[PDB]
């Protein structure tokens, strides 16, 4: 995250630590006690399907306290459609092998309904984006676990406001752009998976996830999220099906 | 306005303006110079653009040139105050007043629901949480 | 759908309606507006109409800036076609209206003349506030008579030649302006 500010202790309670072979590789957002939402492409290298660790309860890298929680990942499920090395359908549903317990610093973010997401949600100017990646592009990554508020754009407005790069990914119906062209604050490398989160009379829902960007904080451009909303029910779906042997599962999508 | 015998006092703005409707030419004779008639006659002969009643519902209007202002009641409304405020209570309407989620019911009333964890108060809009940890709350903030 | 376009803002005394083209064929509008930081809200729902007040949002707070925009939908019911109004700021870009002379009153050798109180659409306390109490000393009221007088309330203490009746105009002015300082002349009144 560049740009924002250490979140508080207990104040991202759904942000999630996804760790392989013990090495730090992405965020991810609880939605229920079982069920982690991350992004797609934070798998592209992954070889020890068996070695993937979540951490709930993280705050600071650097100390272990007793609010950590560590789960081992039983399962990704990934949309079919995605494409390795690009962009779009940039979401992983992430089934953990023994339930987290919720208390104070572990609580999950509210799924929401598809239309209440689209017509209402999509309307709220900012939200927050977390993460422990990098501080600066290309720079070193956070300690502490780091939250920014940004303001969302339409495509249209987005299209029309950042500055023409060739070989740059379209974006489709399937993303959504927020905040700011200035240079001053974006999500960052290391930050993917990570929630992007709504606030709307007293409760938090997922609307985004920290998925792509041409550079961090790069005049004239935006953060690119995957929008939560076109998945609703294939994620809801996914969550009833049964326990399947390997690890990584492409899910056919729609 | 001519009338013969009518005809025989001199000018007068009262007698051939406003108690009766005078031309331009006849204004003109009233005030001599140009630009004086011209102010005159600009909101002389423009009209009450009220005289119709266009502001619906209870409304007031407040003639302008060419134009005219609805001062509506709290309960509606638009250029003619003929939107009703009570007539809107949709979900594209800031979610029908919904807590969470809100469901159209076309002809009847929309309903409000909540999400798993949480469910409706009295009221009939807001959530109440079901659960001790229900999903998008921060406990260590309360 | 095909976008809407010449989005214009109206504006007079507060009461603010967003114009806009084309007359709609087989598609209907909806209407957001926001400040720069804020929320959009949705107003004039599936409308099929090409004009939507807005009057309601804007006198929240008169001195915000405002941005609109109109979305296209097709008829029967993946974000929409849509286009962006000009920003708009109420308290200096309101149109001020048409004033009346309320009444003249000849108190001695001088003639004192009354400025009806121009309500605007803004209605703090059950009641409709007047542009005074919303400019205060921003707002000035200019006499044209026959020259010129201009004054900080809404009344003209004004000399005058015993016996020898004049005519009366008064202008709404906002003089720290630079486009749309004033309203049309109102009605002249004469003795
Ligand atoms: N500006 C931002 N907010 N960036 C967030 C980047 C997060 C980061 N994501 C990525 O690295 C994703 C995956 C595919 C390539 N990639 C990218 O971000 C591409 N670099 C974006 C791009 C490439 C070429 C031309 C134009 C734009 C990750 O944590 C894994
Ligand atoms: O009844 C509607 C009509 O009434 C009259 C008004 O001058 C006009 O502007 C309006 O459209
Ligand atoms: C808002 C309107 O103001 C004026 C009154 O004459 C109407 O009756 C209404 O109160
Ligand atoms: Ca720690
Ligand atoms: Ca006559
Ligand atoms: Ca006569
Ligand atoms: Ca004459
Ligand atoms: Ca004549
Ligand atoms: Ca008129
Ligand atoms: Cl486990
Ligand atoms: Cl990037
Ligand atoms: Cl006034
Ligand atoms: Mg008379
Ligand atoms: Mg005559
Ligand atoms: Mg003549
Ligand atoms: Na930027
Ligand atoms: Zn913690
Ligand atoms: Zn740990």
């Amino acid at each position: 995250i560049v740009g924002g500010k250490v979140c508080p202790k207990g104040e991202c309670p759904w942000q999630v630590l996804l760790l392989v072979n013990g090495a730090q590789l992405c965020g991810g957002t609880l939605i229920n006690t079982i069920w982690v939402v991350s992004a797609a492409h934070c798998f592209d290298k992954i070889k020890n399907w068996r070695n993937l660790i979540a951490v709930l309860g993280e705050h600071d890298l650097s100390e272990h306290d007793g609010d950590e929680q560590s789960r081992r990942v039983a399962q990704v499920i990934i949309p079919s459609t995605y494409v390795p090395g690009t962009t779009n359908h940039d979401i992983a549903l992430l089934r953990l092998h023994q339930p987290v317990v919720l208390t104070d610093h572990v609580v999950p973010l509210c799924l929401p309904e598809r239309t209440f997401s689209e017509r209402t949600l999509a309307f709220v100017r900012f939200s927050l984006v977390s993460g422990w990646g990098q501080l600066l592009d290309r720079g070193a990554t956070a300690l502490e676990l780091m939250v920014l508020n940004v303001p969302r754009l339409m495509t249209q407005d987005c299209l029309q406001q950042s500055r023409k790069v060739g070989d740059s990914p379209n974006i489709t119906e399937y993303m959504f752009c927020a905040g700011y062209s200035d240079g001053s604050k974006d999500s960052c490398k290391g930050d993917s998976g990570g929630p992007h989160a709504t606030h709307y009379r007293g409760t938090w829902y997922l609307t985004g996830i920290v998925s792509w960007g041409q550079g961090c904080a790069t005049v004239g451009h935006f953060g690119v999220y995957t929008r939560v909303s076109q998945y609703i029910e294939w994620l809801q779906k996914l969550m009833r099906s049964e326990p399947r042997p390997g690890v990584l599962l492409r899910a056919p999508f729609p | 306005a001519n009338a013969f015998l009518e005809e025989l006092r001199p000018g007068s703005l009262e007698r051939e303006c406003k108690e009766e409707q005078c031309s331009f030419e006849e204004a003109r004779e009233i005030f001599k110079d140009a630009e004086r008639t011209k102010l005159f006659w600009i909101s002389y002969s423009d009209g009450d653009q009220c005289a119709s009643s266009p502001c619906q519902n209870g409304g007031s209007c407040k003639d302008q040139l060419q134009s005219y202002i609805c001062f509506c009641l709290p309960a509606f409304e638009g250029r003619n105050c003929e939107t009703h405020k009570d007539d809107q209570l949709i979900c594209v309407n800031e979610n029908g007043g919904c807590e969470q989620y809100c469901s159209d019911h076309t002809g009847t009333k929309r309903s409000c629901r909540c999400h798993e964890g949480y469910s409706l108060l009295a009221d009939g809009v807001s959530c109440t949480p079901t659960v001790e940890y229900p999903c998008g709350k921060i406990p260590i903030l309360e | 759908t095909v976008a809407a376009y010449n989005l214009t803002w109206k504006s007079t005394n507060f009461k603010t309606i967003l114009e806009w083209e084309p007359k709609p064929v087989n598609q209907v509008y909806t209407v957001q507006i926001s400040t720069k930081s804020g929320d959009w809200k949705s107003k004039c729902f599936y409308t099929t109409d090409t004009e939507c007040d807005l009057t309601d949002e804007i006198v929240k707070d008169v001195k915000q800036t405002y941005l609109a925009r109109v979305f296209s939908y097709p008829a029967g019911n993946g974000e929409p076609l849509y286009e962006n109004s000009p920003e708009f700021t109420p308290y200096l870009e309101t149109n001020l209206g048409q004033p009346t002379i309320q009444s003249f009153e000849q108190v001695g050798t001088k003639v004192n003349v009354t400025v009806e109180d121009e309500r605007t659409l803004v209605r703090r306390n059950n009641t409709f506030l007047s542009l005074r109490d919303v400019f205060g000393k921003d707002l000035i009221y200019t006499l044209y008579y026959w020259k010129t007088a201009k004054t900080n309330t809404n009344e003209f203490l004004i000399d005058v030649d015993k016996g020898e009746n004049y005519c009366f105009s008064v202008q709404a002015v906002i003089p720290s302006r630079t486009v749309n300082r004033k309203s049309t002349d109102s009605p002249v009144e004469c003795m």
